[PDB]
């Protein structure tokens, strides 16, 4: 390009050739779990009488 | 990338962005 333009493309450049920095990323998944079924139950069966 | 879109309505002047430094070059 022109030597102005030279001179506009030469600040465009160093703007845009700045030394990128760079991110550490730590993501933490914490889950935790857990439950309590219970099956208590009682049948009782007579000959004589019946049965549940 | 995205604020191209959105200068680019204004300028419609000569605009894109770097998607690296993430930086708008308009003239």
């Amino acid at each position: 390009a022109q030597p102005d333009v030279m001179a506009e493309l030469e600040q465009v450049v160093a703007k845009l050739d700045i030394r990128r920095a760079q991110v550490l990323v730590e993501a933490i998944i914490v889950e935790i779990a857990d439950g309590d079924g219970l099956n208590l139950g009682v049948q009782w069966a007579n000959t004589n009488g019946g049965g549940t | 990338k995205d604020m191209v879109e959105v200068l680019k309505g204004v300028s419609s002047l000569a605009i894109s962005a770097d998607e690296t430094t993430n930086a708008l070059v308009i003239t």
